[PDB]
C-alpha cells in the first residue's frame, strides 16, 4: 500500500557530537606501523552531526553531497535501507537499495517511491515469530539499468541478539561514477551519544552506476505489532534507535598504521593549529617550539 | 639530521615526477619501450635530482 | 668496483585459476549498438581476458591505447573492466580520445585525462547505413553546461535553448534536446557509422581476477625468483611471514612505494617480498707496480 | 618507428631510432586490375615476431 499521511511532526534536528569518527581505509594496500597521509574524503573530527530520533518520523530528504557519513545505535535493527537519487520521481534515473531477511537488492531504475517508504513486519503470525510482510517502498520499476543481490546483509554481532547495542557505521561515497561504500559494527554500552575510541570502516561494495545522487532516505522500517491502525505511514510508529548524518570533504588526514595494520589513532590536518603541526612534523607527538 | 636525510631520500623514491607511476615494475610490463622511454626518463631525471 | 648481486634462478607467475572466456565476441559483435546518447556499461569480470583476438584479428580501424601497450594486455590483470560500446559519426572517431575537443567529446561522451584503457571502432555501412533512415540513433547538443566523464543522460525532457521559458512541446528559444541522425548507405568517410567500444581498466591498487591465460607457474619459497603476481613483476626471495592482511587487502607497500608483502592469488597465504641479497664490492689492491 | 600494426609486426619492422624515411602513393593505376592481383602475398606469423 503506497499512501500516506499528510505529516507527522516538523523533526527538531539535536545534534552530537563527532568525537573521533568517519576513519576508513583509503586504500587496498596493508601497511606495517607506518604515518602515512591521504587526500581522501573524511568526517571532520569534533563535527556536529544531525541526531535523527526514529520514535518522531526521521525519514527526510537529505542532500547526499560529496558522501555522506551514517551510524545507528539500536538493537533489532530497525532501520534498514537508502532511497539515493538526483529526482525521486521516476522523470530521471535513480539509485534504490533495501535490506531485509531476503536479500538486500540494490537496484538503479527509474523507481516511482513511496512519500513513507519503509519495511512492516508483521510478526506473531501463526508461527509466535518474526516474518517481514511489507515491501512499500516503491510502486513502479518500468526502465532499469543495473541490479544487484548478495545475500541478506544484517549484521547482527554476538552478543547472544542484542545484550549491548549494535552500532552500524556506514560511509557512501560518489565519486566519478562509483559508488562506494563502507562500513563496520562495534558494541557498546553507552546509550545517547558516541563513545571514546578509533574505529576504522572497511570497504565493502562498489557500483559502476555512474547516477547523479543528490539524496537519500534512510528507510526506517516502521514497525511495533500487526494490531497498529494506519494509512501505511503512521500507527507503526514506534523506534528505539537513532541514525546519524555526516558529510564528507577534503580532509588531509595522517593515518597511523599500528603494527597489526590497523589504523590506530588518526589526525586531521584542519581540526586545529597544534594538528596542523603534527601534520607539517609528520608525527604524534610534538616537542617544544615553534613550527611553520 | 642524517637519519632524516636518508629518510627523505628512501621517500622520493614514491614520487611520480610527471610519470604515470613512481615504480618502473609498473612502466615497463604495461608500456612498449618507444614510449615507456619518456616516463623513465622522468623517473631518471626525479630521482637524480 | 661494481655492485654484488644474486640472480633469479627461476621465473614465477601467478595468476588466479579460471577458465572463463571473456565476452568480447558478444560485445564487440553485438546485435544493435546502443545510442551513443545512452551508452551501455557492461562489467566484464572473472574471464580470461584474451586480447590475442582483439590485436590479431582485423577489420578494426583504430585500435590505439593510451597507458596499456597492446602487446601487454595479455599480461595485465585487471581489477575491473568496462566495454562502452555505441555508434558515433567519421567525425566524432577522433574525439573518442583523452583530450582531443570537439563536438561529442565535449556534450555526450568524454574521457578522463588519465584514462588507463582504449577504443576500438570499425564501420557500420553494413550494419547500420540503410537508405530508410536510420533516426533511431540520436544524441544530446548541450545541457545548459558541459557534462562529466561516463556519466549518462536519458531525461527526455524538453531544454530551452536559453533566455526564454517555454514547456509541452514545443516553445519560441526552447529546442529538443536531442538530434537525430540519417544513416544511409549514400553516406561517405565522415558521415558513415562507426561502431565504437571503448575499454577502461583499473590496475594494481586492488586484488583482480580478470587478465590472460597466461599459465599459473609452481610457486617457490626462499629462492631468488622472478615472481609475478597478478602482473606484478619484480625480483625477490620470497618467505613465509605475518601480515594480517584484511580480506581486500591484496598487496602490501613500504615507504618507498615498493611491495614487500603479496598474498597469492590461489592459496590466500601472506607472502613476504624481500630483494636478493645484494651488496658493494671493495678490491683491496696493493700497488699494480709491487703485485698483481 | 613504433605504430603497431599487423604488417609492422608481421613481415616488416623499422628500428627505434631509424635515421632516414619513407615515401609513399597509390598504386591503382599499375597494380589494381580487375583480374586479381594474387601475385602478391604477406606472412602472418612464425610462432613469434
Amino acid at each position: 500500500q503506497c499512501v500516506n499521511f499528510t505529516t507527522r511532526t516538523q523533526l527538531p534536528p539535536a545534534y552530537t557530537n563527532s568525537f573521533t569518527r568517519g576513519v576508513y581505509y583509503p586504500d587496498k594496500v596493508f601497511r606495517s606501523s607506518v604515518l602515512h597521509s591521504t587526500q581522501d574524503l573524511f568526517l571532520p573530527f569534533f563535527s556536529n552531526v544531525t541526531w535523527f530520533h526514529a520514535k518522531r518520523f526521521a525519514n527526510p530528504v537529505l542532500p547526499f553531497n560529496d558522501g555522506v557519513y551514517f551510524a545507528s545505535t539500536e538493537k533489532s535493527n530497525i532501520i534498514r535501507g537508502w532511497i539515493f537519487g538526483t529526482t525521486l520521481d521516476s522523470k530521471t534515473q535513480s539509485l534504490l537499495i533495501v535490506n531485509n531477511a531476503t536479500n538486500v537488492v540494490i537496484k538503479v531504475c527509474e523507481f516511482q517511491f513511496c512519500n513513507d517508504p519503509f519495511l512492516g513486519v508483521y510478526y506473531h503470525k501463526n508461527n509466535k515469530s518474526w516474518m517481514e510482510s511489507e515491501f512499500r517502498v516503491y510502486s513502479s520499476a518500468n526502465n532499469c539499468t543495473f541490479e544487484y543481490v548478495s545475500q541478506p546483509f544484517l549484521m547482527d554481532l554476538e552478543g547472544k541478539q542484542g545484550n549491548f547495542k549494535n552500532l552500524r557505521e556506514f560511509v557512501f561515497k560518489n565519486i566519478d561514477g562509483y559508488f562506494k561504500i563502507y562500513s563496520k559494527h562495534t558494541p557498546i554500552n553507552l546509550v545517547r551519544g558516541l563513545p571514546q575510541g578509533f574505529s576504522a570502516l572497511e570497504p565493502l561494495v562498489d557500483l559502476p552506476i555512474g547516477i547523479n545522487i543528490t539524496r537519500f532516505q534512510t528507510l526506517l522500517a516502521l514497525h511495533r505489532s500487526y494490531l497498529t491502525p494506519g494509512d501505511s505511514s503512521s500507527g507503526w510508529t514506534a523506534g528505539a534507535a537513532a541514525y546519524y548524518v555526516g558529510y564528507l570533504q577534503p580532509r588531509t588526514f595522517l593515518l597511523k598504521y599500528n603494527e597489526n595494520g590497523t589504523i590506530t589513532d588518526a589526525v586531521d590536518c584542519a581540526l586545529d593549529p597544534l594538528s596542523e603541526t603534527k601534520c607539517t612534523l609528520k608525527s604524534f607527538t610534538v616537542e617544544k617550539g615553534i613550527y611553520q | 639530521q642524517n637519519a632524516q636525510a636518508l629518510n627523505t631520500l628512501v621517500k622520493q623514491l614514491s614520487s611520480n615526477f610527471g610519470a604515470i607511476s613512481s615504480v618502473l615494475n609498473d612502466i615497463l610490463s604495461r608500456l612498449d619501450p618507444p614510449e615507456a622511454e619518456v616516463q623513465i626518463d622522468r623517473l631518471i631525471t626525479g630521482r637524480l635530482q | 668496483t661494481s655492485n654484488f648481486r644474486v640472480q633469479p634462478t627461476e621465473s614465477i607467475v601467478r595468476f588466479p585459476n579460471i577458465t572463463n572466456l571473456c565476452p568480447f565476441g558478444e560485445v564487440f559483435n553485438a546485435t544493435r549498438f546502443a545510442s551513443v546518447y545512452a551508452w551501455n556499461r557492461k562489467r566484464i569480470s572473472n574471464c580470461v581476458a584474451d586480447y590475442s583476438v582483439l590485436y590479431n584479428s582485423a577489420s578494426f580501424s583504430t585500435f590505439k591505447c593510451y597507458g596499456v601497450s597492446p602487446t601487454k594486455l595479455n599480461d595485465l590483470c585487471f581489477t575491473n573492466v568496462y566495454a562502452d560500446s555505441f555508434v558515433i559519426r567519421g567525425d566524432e572517431v577522433r574525439q573518442i580520445a583523452p583530450g582531443q575537443t570537439g563536438n561529442i567529446a565535449d556534450y555526450n561522451y568524454k574521457l578522463p585525462d588519465d584514462f588507463t584503457g582504449c577504443v576500438i571502432a570499425w564501420n557500420s555501412n553494413n550494419l547500420d547505413s540503410k537508405v530508410g533512415g536510420n533516426y533511431n540513433y540520436l544524441y544530446r547538443l548541450f545541457r545548459k553546461s558541459n557534462l562529466k566523464p561516463f556519466e549518462r543522460d536519458i531525461s527526455t525532457e524538453i531544454y530551452q535553448a536559453g533566455s526564454t521559458p517555454c514547456n509541452g512541446v514545443k516553445g519560441f528559444n526552447c529546442y529538443f534536446p536531442l538530434q537525430s541522425y540519417g544513416f544511409q548507405p549514400t553516406y561517405g568517410v565522415g558521415y558513415q557509422p562507426y561502431r565504437v567500444v571503448v575499454l577502461s581498466f583499473e590496475l594494481l591498487h586492488a586484488p583482480a581476477t580478470v587478465c590472460g591465460p597466461k599459465k599459473s607457474t609452481n610457486l617457490v619459497k626462499n629462492k631468488c625468483v622472478n615472481f609475478n603476481f597478478n602482473g606484478l613483476t619484480g625480483t625477490g626471495v620470497l618467505t613465509e611471514s605475518n601480515k594480517k592482511f584484511l580480506p581486500f587487502q591484496q598487496f602490501g607497500r613500504d615507504i618507498a612505494d615498493t611491495t614487500d608483502a603479496v598474498r597469492d592469488p590461489q592459496t590466500l597465504e601472506i607472502l613476504d617480498i624481500t630483494p636478493c641479497s645484494f651488496g658493494g664490492v671493495s678490491v683491496i689492491t696493493p700497488g699494480t707496480n709491487t703485485s698483481n
